[PDB]
């Protein structure tokens, strides 16, 4: 989710992965 | 080679059995084998 | 009473009462020990499993993915190594043994669930795993022909403990700690709650963890806290803590969860955190054997946290030696082979997805580039891994010795201040106190005591004798640290009626580790030595109680850096630490056998041993010398016989001393005379004056090797020549240089002079048109090739000793070099094989002595066992690449250069005594100044009186003393023996000189006449006494031997000043002071440097001394400048002096011109840090205010 996580990697795979 | 026989480079060996049909490539070739070191890079203690 | 060789040649009077219970235990033992263990198994110590083949076993079974493939280790065969320590060292290559292991795969129909692997694969190989470096007897590693030495790392032992800090009250904490992986915490808190986190992480409560798994009202208030539901709840909380932004997964957080705390290659114990968490819960229910972590301990914790909260228990303690553990090499050496074998397991599950075979073997899966990465990363890289110090043979004995909190799992240097830098109660018997660094580094170094030993665990224990109905048994046991705490222990000094009972009612004794008085009945324990406590190091030095501890500890690590002498001289005052000291470091040659000598030279030495008092043996052996062997520190290393012809010879016995050793006693100084009078201001602080007999007798002359190393190397342009043939080089210069360009062996050499000829070629010269017109005008050619030829640097002056030159690889050698490296090669079997033929003539020999005893099979295959090694030998010679080493791809040959120059003591140079007192020698004066007593004999050393009452070294006074006492006593055995030389008056003149004072009895009525002549011409320049550290010889008993002597009762004596001939008021104290000579010289030290060459980045100079030196300038420095107020001389040095490109060369010009000038526009660093300024967005530059 929006966790205000800073590494890129993690935010783009949540959203390919949909 | 080195597993099968164990010795490291047999170089007349190695050209023995290849598709490079070339001796003096394999010596030029892998002059350019080391990457540039970086110069910030600590020497342990070394004087610091 | 010498009972040895050694000893019959020269006898040193002893004293003290104490009897000597124990013998000290092997100084290198601790080494030896872990290295074996890991590579050995033995039934008696129960070590069935060596550590490496366990690691095999557990990780081997794989079943990569239903291929029918099953992997099973079966044996592991260690290959011999291809070259000897020796050898290796020379070559430079690393001692190395080859690992090989057994596995077998079996394959089948692989059916769904039918005959899968039964009917195939019967077939197995031994497969090459690896490299594994080899240690020597010595306990040293050699890495690239460097010796090195790893230091034990002392790291907090895994288990539960449990601290409190004090910043709020009935804040607890509990910490459960595992070999490998993440350690779990719980924190109390003020309102009581409990929290639990993972090494770091967001706050949650210890609650959780309950959840996920299934007079107390800490539960209550802590559940009502948490708002989690259901263990799945609590399941994606500690996922959510874990990662943050990340979506949780049905599967994903479950199996995460498991493997973190459940995985048993994740997590382990090692079987040491388990076996104190089942102590410290006392629960033998948990299997000890699993060390995965269990539900019922984690709640068993969570209870002994709540019971210390309420009050029942006690904080453990982080900094008591129990809890502390030291971890071997071989420990390191085993986690890093384990690192290898989980990549390799990785590879071959990965490695069975490609298949293009028919009855594939299981060799090609097994790859071992991975294994021997790490390991040999492991060693060249490690931070614990250094050179080990050549400076003596005390330091190599002090650094393998040595243990190093430091390092990975190690405090930082400024992490940890004020808190382990201390010394426990616990340190009295594992650690010395008195020896650690000066420096940050201080109170880390923990150097560990003589009689120090380590357990299977890796605790610690010291050896004591037991006490049963207030009699004192002879029994010897070891405490372990937390054991010892229990027990009261009284000290070995305590006197007994002769019954083994304390005569004392009241006794100073340690009942709860700390000194305290208590009654002799209470007391369950004594101390086998009165030196167990103090280091093997600090036992050398005499007189060790009247010392202060801090000067004590200057002069231990001071005595370290002791530089050995050409020869080496026994100190008139020694604690016998010496003996045991020389004989445990290998620089010495011990008899493996009982054997007369049958031919003895300065090269090797050849002994036969009687097969009738010893085991059956070749009846002959050989040892080899070693001779002018270089060091780290650059210290020549030699080994000189002190056997003879015929002379009977027992095991144990040293045959010849080796490295800073006289008669198998270990020296670093040399006896003068010393007078404590200030003279004429030139020792006015610390200051030293030498009466230069000494550097005329050579007293203090060390030699010193420098190795110089020019290597070829091919360049785009062209391939370097190091052939002699430069042009604008003098026959002359080149005239000491050999026709094939390296310089003759044994020649002297001055200072820049040519070791080597290089010429590299150069082109687009673009020479300046007045240099074109000067060669035209002189008809002048341009080079297009540049000399770069190898020479010493300045003020160095040496003779060339050996010389060493490796060949190209796979080109045939040319006729000079290849005669050269085929007459070397001969001349070394040539030698050898006249050698061994002398070897061989030697056993011939021996059997026609034995003709009549049956040789006819006795020896047969004896000397057929000698021409194999012979051929090996040759072998090993031409067994080489053809250069002696691999040589790097693109180096076409490598020279070495060996230059010994001897050294001889000079002014500012620095000498410290054992007792800590340190000085620089300020000046050389005549004999005649130097004053004299009334005999008329020169005092070598004046020293000042000052400086022993500012610093308690009371020590040194005493040793003074007894070393004049000893100066005496040779006087005296001089007279006897310089007329009437008769054995029977000679044995009268010994008894009375030894049996004079002391209960020793030395009974000298054992040696021989002959033996007796020997002996008094050795001890005529003194006679040799050994006071124990804290068993040293009273007062009273050395003013008795100053009355034998015939000297008044006390230190000082009459002296005239020599230039004037007139005495002093006042008698001055003289002592032999025994003196070494730290490694310090002047000679590399003066660094004179006036341009240099400058930093390429910054423009500025370098520093160090390293190149061309110089000396950088301090801030500090510039705020004094400041302060005087002398702004022209700080801007003209940070210009002109560093970084100003123009300023400098208008500055030489002007210098060299006279002319004055100065030109001070800008300084390049500036505008340096401009640049990297306006690479940022933000902008400066330079701009003019008419506001």
């Amino acid at each position: 989710l929006k966790g205000k996580t800073s590494d890129p990697i993690r935010m783009y795979m949540r959203e390919m992965g949909i | 080679i080195l597993q099968e026989k164990g010795r490291e480079a047999t170089e007349e060996e190695i050209i023995e059995h290849t598709p490079n049909m070339s001796k003096e490539k394999l010596k030029k070739i892998l002059n350019i084998s080391h990457t540039p070191i970086s110069m910030e890079s600590p020497i342990g203690d070394d004087e610091d | 009473m010498s009972y040895s060789y050694a000893e019959k040649k020269r006898i040193r009077k002893e004293f003290g009462v104490l009897p000597h219970i124990l013998d000290v235990p092997y100084l290198l033992s601790i080494q030896t020990e872990s290295y074996k263990k890991f590579l050995t198994v033995d039934a008696a110590k129960g070590r069935l499993h060596s550590g490496l083949e366990i690691v095999l076993k557990q990780s081997f079974p794989v079943e990569s993915k239903n291929g029918q493939y099953e992997l099973h280790y079966v044996d592991y065969q260690i290959g011999e190594p291809t070259f000897d320590e020796t050898e290796c060292q020379v070559r430079g290559a690393t001692y190395d043994a080859p690992l090989n292991v057994k596995l077998r795969l079996v394959v089948y129909n692989k059916d769904a669930l039918p005959n899968e692997k039964i009917v195939e694969d019967i077939r197995e190989e031994y497969v090459y795993m690896g490299d594994i470096p080899l240690m020597t007897t010595n306990g040293t590693f050699i890495i690239n022909g460097t010796e090195r030495v790893v230091v034990s790392q002392l790291h907090r032992s895994p288990g539960a403990f449990f601290s409190k800090d004090d910043s709020e009250e009935g804040a607890f904490s509990a910490r459960i700690i595992p070999y490998r992986g993440s350690w779990l915490d719980f924190e109390f808190d003020s309102k009581g709650i409990i929290w639990a986190r993972i090494d770091r992480k967001r706050k949650f409560c210890a609650t959780v963890i309950l959840k996920a798994l299934g007079r107390g009202r800490y539960i209550s208030d802590t559940l009502k806290y948490d708002l989690t539901r259901n263990t799945d709840e609590a399941l994606v909380e500690i996922y959510k803590v874990l990662r943050p932004g990340d979506p949780p997964a049905a599967a994903s957080v479950k199996a995460l969860f498991e493997g973190l705390f459940f995985i048993e290659s994740r997590y382990s114990l090692s079987d040491i955190g388990r076996m104190k968490l089942n102590a410290r819960l006392g629960s033998d229910k948990v299997s000890k054997d699993i060390y995965t972590l269990e539900n019922s301990d984690i709640v068993g914790v969570i209870e002994e946290l709540i019971n210390i909260r309420d009050g029942k228990g006690k904080v453990d303690d982080i900094d008591h030696l129990g809890n502390r553990r030291v971890r071997s090499v071989g420990e390191m050496v085993e986690n890093q082979f384990r690192i290898g074998l989980y990549r390799v397991e990785k590879g071959i599950r990965e490695s069975m997805s490609l298949v293009h075979k028919d009855k594939l073997m299981p060799k090609d899966i097994v790859n071992s580039k991975p294994i021997t990465a790490a390991i040999k990363e492991f060693f060249t890289s490690g931070a614990l891994s250094q050179f080990m110090d050549q400076d003596n043979p005390l330091s190599e004995v002090t650094h393998k010795r040595r243990i190093s909190a430091l390092g990975p799992g190690g405090l930082s240097r400024d992490r940890a201040g004020f808190e382990v830098r201390d010394v426990h109660a616990t340190h009295y018997g594992r650690l010395c106190p008195i020896e650690t660094p000066e420096g940050p580094n201080i109170g880390l170094i923990n150097s560990l005591a003589s009689y120090a030993r380590v357990n299977d665990y890796g605790f610690l224990e010291a050896p004591y004798r037991k006490v049963v109905d207030g009699k004192v048994t002879d029994e010897i046991e070891y405490l372990s640290a937390i054991d010892e705490d229990n027990y009261v222990i009284a000290q070995a000094s305590t006197k007994l009626d002769e019954n083994n009972h304390f005569v004392e009612d009241i006794i100073q004794c340690r009942s709860g580790g700390e000194a305290i008085f208590t009654e002799s009945s209470r007391v369950q324990y004594m101390d086998v030595s009165a030196k167990q406590m103090v280091s093997a190091a600090a036992a050398l030095i005499p007189f060790l109680e009247h010392d202060d501890a801090n000067r004590v500890l200057m002069g231990a690590n001071m005595q370290r850096q002791a530089v050995p002498t050409l020869k080496s001289e026994k100190p008139l005052v020694g604690t016998g630490m010496e003996k045991i000291v020389a004989r445990d470091s290998g620089n010495c040659i011990i008899a493996r056998n009982v054997g007369e000598v049958a031919e003895v030279d300065s090269n090797r030495i050849v002994i036969k041993v009687d097969t009738e008092k010893s085991q059956t043996s070749n009846l002959v052996d050989i040892y080899s010398l070693t001779k002018f062997k270089r060091s780290n520190k650059n210290t020549c290393i030699n080994q000189r016989p002190i056997v003879n012809v015929g002379d009977k010879v027992e095991a144990g016995d040293i045959l010849a001393d080796g490295f800073a050793t006289d008669f198998g006693e270990l020296s670093l100084g040399h006896n003068l005379m010393v007078a404590f009078m200030p003279w004429n201001g030139y020792n006015f602080e610390d200051s030293i004056l030498l009466s230069e007999r000494i550097v005329k007798d050579d007293k203090y002359t060390s030699i010193h090797i420098e190795e110089f190393t020019c290597v070829a190397r091919d360049t785009k342009l062209g391939p370097e020549e190091i052939t002699a043939d430069i042009p604008n080089v003098s026959e002359s210069s080149l005239a000491k240089l050999d026709e094939s360009g390296i310089v003759h062996i044994g020649a002297n050499v001055e200072a820049g002079d040519i070791l080597v000829a290089k010429i590299t070629p150069k082109a687009e010269q673009q020479l300046t048109p007045e240099e074109r017109l000067l060669r035209a005008i002189f008809n002048e050619k341009a080079s297009n090739v540049v000399d770069s030829s190898l020479r010493m640097p300045s003020g160095t002056s040496g003779t060339v000793i050996n010389v060493q030159v490796f060949e190209n690889d796979k080109g045939g050698k040319s006729k000079r070099a290849l005669k050269i490296e085929k007459e070397l090669i001969d001349k070394a079997r040539k030698d050898f094989d006249e050698e061994f033929a002398v070897i061989e003539s030697v056993v011939k020999s021996s059997i026609e002595q034995e003709v009549v005893g049956e040789k006819v099979q006795n020896a047969r295959e004896y000397y057929e066992e000698a021409k194999i090694a012979i051929d090996a030998k040759f072998e090993a010679k031409k067994k080489s690449i053809t250069q002696s080493n691999e040589l790097s791809p693109g180096v076409l040959k490598t020279v070495k250069v060996f230059v010994a120059i001897k050294k001889r003591i000079q002014p500012g140079d620095k000498m410290a005594g054992r007792h800590g007192n340190k000085g620089v020698v300020s000046r050389v004066l005549p004999v005649e100044d130097m004053p004299y007593m009334e005999d008329g004999t020169p005092v070598d050393v004046c020293l000042n009186p000052l400086g022993i009452p500012s610093r308690m070294n009371i020590g040194q006074i005493l040793e003074a003393h007894l070393g004049l006492a000893s100066y005496g006593l040779g006087k005296k055995i001089e007279k006897t023996l310089e007329k009437t030389r008769k054995a029977a008056e000679l044995r009268k003149t010994l008894e009375e000189v030894y049996n004079s004072v002391g209960d020793k009895k030395v009974n000298l009525e054992a040696l021989n006449d002959e033996e007796i002549l020997t002996l008094c011409d050795n001890l005529k320049g003194g006679v040799p006494i050994a006071t124990p550290v804290f068993d040293g010889a009273k007062e009273e008993d050395i003013k008795s031997l100053l009355k034998i002597g015939g000297f008044a009762t006390n230190g000082q004596m009459k002296l005239f000043d020599g230039r004037t001939g007139k005495p002093f008021d006042r008698h001055v104290t003289v002592g032999y002071m025994y003196m070494l000579k730290l490694d310090h010289l002047v000679d590399d030290k003066m660094h004179a440097r006036s341009t240099g060459s400058y930093s390429l980045v910054t423009q500025q100079p370098l520093g160090g001394k390293a190149q061309f030196g110089g000396q950088r300038f301090g801030e500090m420095e510039v705020w004094a400048l400041q302060a005087y107020g002398a702004a022209y001389t700080l801007r003209e040095m940070l210009t002109v002096k560093s970084d100003d490109i123009a300023g400098r060369s208008k500055m030489y010009k002007n210098i060299v011109d006279g002319k004055l000038t100065m030109n001070v526009d800008v300084p390049e660093s500036f505008n340096v840090l401009r640049n990297e300024v306006r690479a940022l967005g933000i902008d400066m530059d330079f701009d003019y205010s008419s506001e």
